[PDB]
C-alpha cells in the first residue's frame, strides 16, 4: 500500500519542483507522455519522428505538439560557455 | 547468470547522402552502423539473434 | 551507458518475452557521439586558410 | 512434432518457417536444434526439440479456434473491475500470456469500450498491439491475406 503514495508524492515534487520556469502538472505529465513516445518511435522506427506523425500516435493536433515542444525548452545559465569553451560567462 | 547478451560483426551500410550535398544541406556525413546482436537464456535455453 | 541500462533492464523485464530489439537502447551511445564530434576541445574547428 | 518445412506457430510472433533440424553441438551434446524464422521481425530464431513443447510453440488456429474466439469475441456479459488500473494489469497480463481466446476476448473487450468511452492513447496502443498480434494469427490461420482479415475482423465485431 505505501509504495503508491511514495510514487506518486515523488513523481508530484517532481513534476511541480524541477523546472526554474515551473509548468504545472498536467502539461508536465503531456511532456512527459510525448517524450517517452518520441522516444521509444527513435528506438523502433528508427526513423526519426515528424511532428505531425508524433501528434497523430498523440491523438492532438500538430499544433498542440508544437506548444509542447516550445514548452519544454529549459533555461541555460548565463555563466556558461562564450561560445564554445567557458572562456567568459555569456552573460557578458 | 541466467541469461546473457552479446554482440558480434559490426557492419555499415552506403552513406545515406554525398559530401556535397551533406556540406549544402547542413546535414552529417554518416553512414548506419548495423550489429548482430545475440540474446541467450541459460535456464531453458534459446538464442535471440 | 548502454551496457548499465540493459543489465537494469535485464531483471525488470519479464523472461520469455524479450529479444535485443526491446533491450537495446542507442540513445546513449549516439547521444556520445554527437557530444564528441561537436563541442569537443579536439574536434576542432577544420582551419582552411 | 515439429519436421523441416512446417509452417510453425510460435508465441508471440505468431506463425514462423523452419529451414532446417541444426546439429549445433554444446558439451559434447549434439542437441537437435531447429532454425526457425519469422517475417515480422526478421530474426532467427534456434529452439532444441526436447524443450520445445516447454517454450509452448502452438499450431494454427483452423475451425474450431476460429469460431472459438468468434463466439468470445461475440460473448456479451462482459464487465471488468471499475478501478481502471486492475483492468488494465488484467488485461495486461492476458495479453503477455498470448492465447488466442484471451488475445480475442481483449480486443473485444476494448473495442466496446472505445466504441463509446474512449481509452488513452496508451490504451489505444495496447489495442494496436494485440489487434496486430491477432489479425497475423488469423491471416495466417485462413491464410487469407492480411487485409482481408482486417476487413472481415471489423465484419465481426459489429456483428
Amino acid at each position: 500500500y505505501a509504495t503508491w503514495w511514495i510514487r506518486q508524492a515523488i513523481t508530484r515534487a517532481m513534476a511541480d519542483q524541477a523546472r526554474t520556469i515551473r509548468i504545472p502538472v498536467h502539461m508536465v505529465e503531456v511532456i512527459n507522455k510525448l517524450g517517452r513516445i518520441q522516444r521509444e518511435l527513435l528506438q523502433d522506427l528508427g526513423r526519426e519522428p515528424t511532428p505531425e506523425e508524433l501528434a497523430k500516435e498523440m491523438d492532438i493536433t500538430p499544433e498542440k505538439v508544437l506548444e509542447i515542444q516550445q514548452y519544454a525548452r529549459e533555461p541555460i545559465s548565463l555563466d556558461q560557455t562564450i561560445g564554445d569553451e567557458g572562456d567568459s560567462q555569456l552573460g557578458d | 547468470g541466467s541469461m546473457s547478451l552479446s554482440f558480434s560483426d559490426p557492419r555499415f551500410d552506403d552513406v545515406k547522402a554525398p559530401v556535397d550535398e551533406c556540406k549544402d544541406k547542413d546535414m552529417t556525413y554518416a553512414a548506419p552502423l548495423f550489429v548482430t546482436a545475440e540474446f541467450i537464456n541459460n535456464n531453458t535455453g534459446e538464442i535471440k539473434s | 551507458r548502454m551496457e548499465r541500462v540493459v543489465r537494469e533492464r535485464m531483471t525488470t523485464q519479464d523472461v520469455e518475452a524479450i529479444t535485443p530489439q526491446t533491450l537495446i537502447n542507442i540513445r546513449p551511445v549516439v547521444a556520445a557521439i554527437k557530444e564528441f564530434f561537436g563541442t569537443s576541445q579536439l574536434s576542432q574547428f577544420m582551419d582552411q586558410n | 512434432i515439429f519436421k523441416v518445412g512446417d509452417t510453425v506457430v510460435y508465441p508471440h510472433h505468431g506463425a514462423a518457417l523452419v529451414e532446417a533440424i541444426e546439429t549445433r553441438t554444446i558439451k559434447g551434446e549434439q542437441k537437435e536444434y531447429l532454425v526457425l524464422k519469422v517475417a515480422q521481425g526478421d530474426l532467427t530464431v534456434r529452439v532444441p526439440a526436447e524443450n520445445a513443447e516447454y517454450v509452448g510453440v502452438r499450431d494454427v488456429v483452423g475451425q474450431e479456434g476460429l469460431d472459438k474466439v468468434f463466439q468470445v469475441l461475440r460473448a456479451p456479459h462482459t464487465e471488468e473491475p471499475t478501478n481502471w488500473s486492475r483492468r488494465y494489469k488484467a488485461n495486461l497480463e492476458k495479453l503477455a500470456s498470448g492465447d488466442v481466446n484471451k488475445v480475442a476476448e481483449v480486443v473485444r473487450d476494448l473495442w466496446r469500450r472505445d466504441q463509446e468511452r474512449g481509452l488513452s492513447a496508451g490504451e489505444k496502443r495496447m489495442l494496436a498491439k494485440a489487434r496486430q498480434i491477432l489479425v497475423g494469427e488469423l491471416a495466417l490461420a485462413e491464410s487469407t491475406d492480411d487485409a482481408k482479415a482486417e476487413t472481415i475482423l471489423d465484419e465481426v465485431l459489429a456483428a
